[PDB]
């Protein structure tokens, strides 16, 4: 409203308001927890065994 | 366009009214003899034809000396001099907040006029006696330095002396940049309304601290004055007392405020000029008499006030440079003398190290620590003693006299309290902190540890107790009093934490 | 009522309005008046920590 | 900066074209309404 009380360039603050309020982006994402975690019950494993002949 | 058509057909009265003039005589060097105003009362803002302030001064049965607000191009022998009636005044009102204004109200920065409700006298009389009582409030500047060895009350002036280039001007604005946290949060008490005169300065120099407050999101506080070199001599003269002014407003409304006087000095010399174009007579250094008189009606009109008159309160800090380092001059012992708190930096220990360069023993706050919070109190007087004698035992011991282990014990601890008292440039830090570190500092737990790891020993003391001690930080800063448990508890803390610094 | 354009101008106004104008194309870089862009998508990469033994 | 150039365009033009007109205005009215002003003054002083 301030914004479009202020331009009074006509179409371009809807414009930005369509184009900016309906846009969205999604999280960048990670390839890597699933690495982690089984490289984690591998460790957990190898743990375990050291864990009986202790 | 039409309302800009409106507003000049309206505004404008043009109601012509039979007025006192005279004819003006020698137009010098922006002093002016005017003949004719037999009328005139002494100090008066008088107005040259050619739509242009003056100040009369000097009232003599000759002539009147009219010194102008600007430029002397536009001044011939021989024009009109109309009385504008009334005593020069600022306009003065909280929309008057974040704004650079031109000595007298002229708001030259490019954002519209200044929203101005109330008009006020700018040479008043400071209040007496009763009206005003003692400091109470903590004014912090977030300067490790200034919060444990010199703090500010608010109710109170404190000079920021030194010689030129040592960080004088960036101890004010480290002062500005603490208090938006203050004025953000709830308490009344706490909100910051600062007046920031630069006197004399250069213009580009003002436009680069507006970027730094705006960068720092200063601009509600702030209320920024300049009358840089290029405006007029009375325009460096009358500007501190116009940001008095606005800081009396707040004062006498009941609002905590503030005003650092940058560069006093120029408006020491500015009405070294006025005097001697006035034909005054010089006493020293040129300087006339009464420079003492205006330095302590500029700086007396702050302390803090009663609680029948709105409880407002007012901190002068006005800056103030020496040439090479001679306190001895005409200024600074003027200066000093009108104030109490001062803050000296000699600069020998800007070019060692140390950063805010206070160099110490020179500097003292008379209010003390009437003038701290209890945290602090209860950390840092042991502090100060302690420097005093490390400094006095390195004094004598320059060579190596006499080293037992209490004289390196007392080396080692003033050492790393040196190191403590280091902190980089527009970084203000809150009292809680303050009061974790020098805690961590002065009670043990540094005393041997390799005085050049006190950087990062603060650089990563700060990250852990702003990463999982905020709500003990609340505490602390909530409760007042730093509480036993809260005591035994930092000690843990600095204990965990002497483990994770040699891990 | 002398609309249809700012009156009687000259060409140094609009020299005026170009070096103005010029100092705001430098003030934001060779970006467009509609249609804004969002980013450029990076990727945070962090390098998986391995040991031989423990 | 468009209205601020426009405005001064508009405040520059209209001060001069007051000059070009007003340098070359007398009808008497001018002073007419001095001497009523005068007599004004003198009414209430
Ligand atoms: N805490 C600090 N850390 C690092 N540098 C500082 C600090 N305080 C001041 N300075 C230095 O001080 C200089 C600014 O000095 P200034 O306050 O402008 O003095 P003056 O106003 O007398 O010229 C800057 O160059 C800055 O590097
Ligand atoms: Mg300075």
């Amino acid at each position: 409203a301030y914004y479009k009380a202020n331009v009074t360039k006509a179409g371009l603050v809807d414009d930005f308001e369509k184009k900016f309020n309906a846009l969205k982006v999604p999280i960048p994402e990670d390839k890597y927890t699933a690495q982690v975690d089984a490289e984690e019950k591998e460790d957990v494993k190898s743990c375990a065994e050291f864990l009986i002949q202790s | 366009v039409s309302s800009i058509l409106e507003e000049r057909i309206l505004g404008a009265d043009t109601s012509v009214d039979l007025e006192e003039t005279g004819r003006v005589l020698s137009i010098g060097d922006g002093i002016a003899r005017v003949h004719g105003l037999r009328n005139v009362q002494a100090e008066e803002m008088v107005e040259f034809s050619s739509g242009l302030k003056g100040m009369s001064l000097n009232l003599e049965p000759d002539n009147v000396g009219v010194v102008v607000f600007g430029n002397d191009k536009l001044i011939k022998e021989g024009d009109i001099v109309k009385r504008t009636g009334a005593i020069v005044d600022v306009p003065v009102g909280e929309e008057l907040l974040g704004r650079v204004v031109d000595a007298l109200g002229n708001a030259i920065d490019g954002k519209g006029p200044i929203g101005s409700k109330a008009r006020r006298r700018v040479g008043l009389k400071a209040p007496g006696i009763i009206p005003r009582i003692s400091v109470r409030e903590p004014m912090q500047t977030g300067i490790k330095a200034v919060d444990s060895l010199v703090p500010i009350g608010r109710g109170q002036r404190e000079l920021i002396i030194g010689d030129r280039q040592t960080g004088k001007t960036s101890i004010a604005i480290d002062t500005i940049i603490n208090q938006k946290r203050f004025n953000d949060g709830t308490d009344e008490k706490k909100k910051l309304y600062c007046i920031y005169v630069a006197i004399g300065q250069k213009r580009s120099t003002v436009a680069q601290l507006v970027k730094r407050l705006t960068d720092a999101d200063a601009m509600k506080y702030t209320i920024v004055v300049s009358a840089t070199a290029s405006d007029a001599a009375p325009l460096q003269y009358l500007a501190p007392y116009s940001g008095c002014s606005m800081g009396e407003y707040f004062r006498d409304n009941g609002k905590h405020a503030l005003i650092i006087y940058d560069d006093l000095s120029k408006q020491a010399v500015a009405y070294r000029q006025m005097s001697l174009l006035l034909r005054r007579p010089p006493g020293r250094e040129a300087y006339p008499g009464d420079v003492f008189y205006l330095h302590s009606r500029l700086l007396e009109r702050a302390a803090k006030m009663n609680d029948a008159f709105g409880g407002g309160s007012l901190t002068a800090l006005p800056v103030i440079e020496t040439q090479a380092g001679d306190v001895s001059a005409y200024i600074p012992t003027n200066v000093i003398s009108i104030t109490d708190g001062q803050i000296f930096l000699e600069t020998e220990l800007f070019y060692k190290g140390i950063r805010p360069a206070i160099n110490v023993g020179l500097s003292v706050s008379r209010v003390g620590s009437a003038a701290q919070t209890r945290a602090m109190k209860q950390v840092a007087g042991t502090m100060k003693l302690e420097l005093a004698q490390y400094r006095e035992v390195a004094a004598f011991a320059q060579f190596g006299s006499d080293l037992d282990a209490a004289t390196q014990q007392l080396l080692s601890r003033g050492v790393r309290l040196t190191e403590l008292l280091k902190q980089g440039q527009y970084s203000p830090m809150a009292i809680e902190e303050q009061v974790a570190v020098i805690y961590a500092g002065v009670r043990g737990y540094l005393d041997k540890l390799e005085p050049s790891k006190i950087t990062k020993f603060e650089n990563a003391f700060l990250s852990h107790v702003i990463s999982q001690h905020q709500t003990l930080l609340g505490k602390i800063r909530t409760d007042g009093k730093i509480s036993e448990e809260a005591d035994a508890k930092l000690k843990e803390i600095v204990t965990n934490f002497l483990a994770g610094f040699e891990a | 009522q002398t609309s249809g354009g700012p009156v009687d101008a000259g060409p140094e106004y609009q020299q005026d309005l170009d070096r103005e104008l010029f100092k705001l194309k430098q003030m934001y870089g060779k970006a467009d008046m509609n249609t804004f862009p969002n980013f450029t998508f990076e990727d945070p990469k962090f390098e998986v920590v391995e040991k031989p033994q423990s | 900066m468009m209205r601020q150039k426009e405005q001064e365009h508009m405040i520059n033009w209209v001060e001069k074209h007051v000059v070009q007109s007003i340098s070359a205005q007398q009808e008497k009215e001018t002073i007419a309404k001095c001497i009523a002003d005068l007599k004004l003054l003198a009414k209430k002083a």
